């Protein structure tokens, strides 16, 4: 359901969030505290919103801009990655103004 | 004074990169523990206008 983006990840510099909630997408750029241990149970210096299947995502960051591409689609033999070709398509681009270093995905 | 720049710093900004972090910069040997001494130092300066 979403990625965490940063060098620190806490604190001491700034780190994104991004996070589905299952109606939409919220994005968030902060100096954060992480959980511990982070999963979903059910300072603000930028903020955005907006087996057989196989979801593909790309991410990069340059010149302190970050894009998000991807695709869906589905599989017959959900063993390993489907033998064959299908390009992934832009999302979004955000003005983020940072390096990143380390990631971590969300339950 | 209210107006601030930034003379210290580990390596170069890239194109648009926006670093607010406000640590006590280690410009030399000494072990800095979060304050500041000998080669330990205040990251920041200001103007006076």
């Amino acid at each position: 359901r979403g990625w965490i983006f940063g060098t620190t990840l806490d604190s001491k510099t700034q780190s994104l969030l991004i996070v589905n909630n299952a109606t939409n997408v919220v994005i968030k750029v902060c100096e954060f505290q992480f959980c511990n241990d982070p999963f979903l149970g059910v300072n603000c210096t930028f903020e955005y919103v907006s087996f057989k299947n196989l979801r593909e995502f790309v991410f990069k960051n340059i010149d302190g801009y970050f894009k998000i591409y991807s695709k869906h689609t589905p599989i017959n033999l959900v063993r390993d990655l489907p033998q064959g070709f299908s390009a992934l398509e832009p999302l979004v681009d955000l003005p983020i103004g940072i390096n990143i270093t380390r990631f971590q995905t969300l339950l | 004074y209210n107006y601030l720049f930034r003379l210290f710093r580990k390596s170069n900004l890239k194109p648009f990169e926006r670093d607010i972090s406000t640590e006590i910069y280690q410009a030399g040997s000494t072990p800095c523990n979060g304050v500041e001494g000998f080669n330990c130092y205040f990251p920041l300066q200001s103007y006076g206008f």
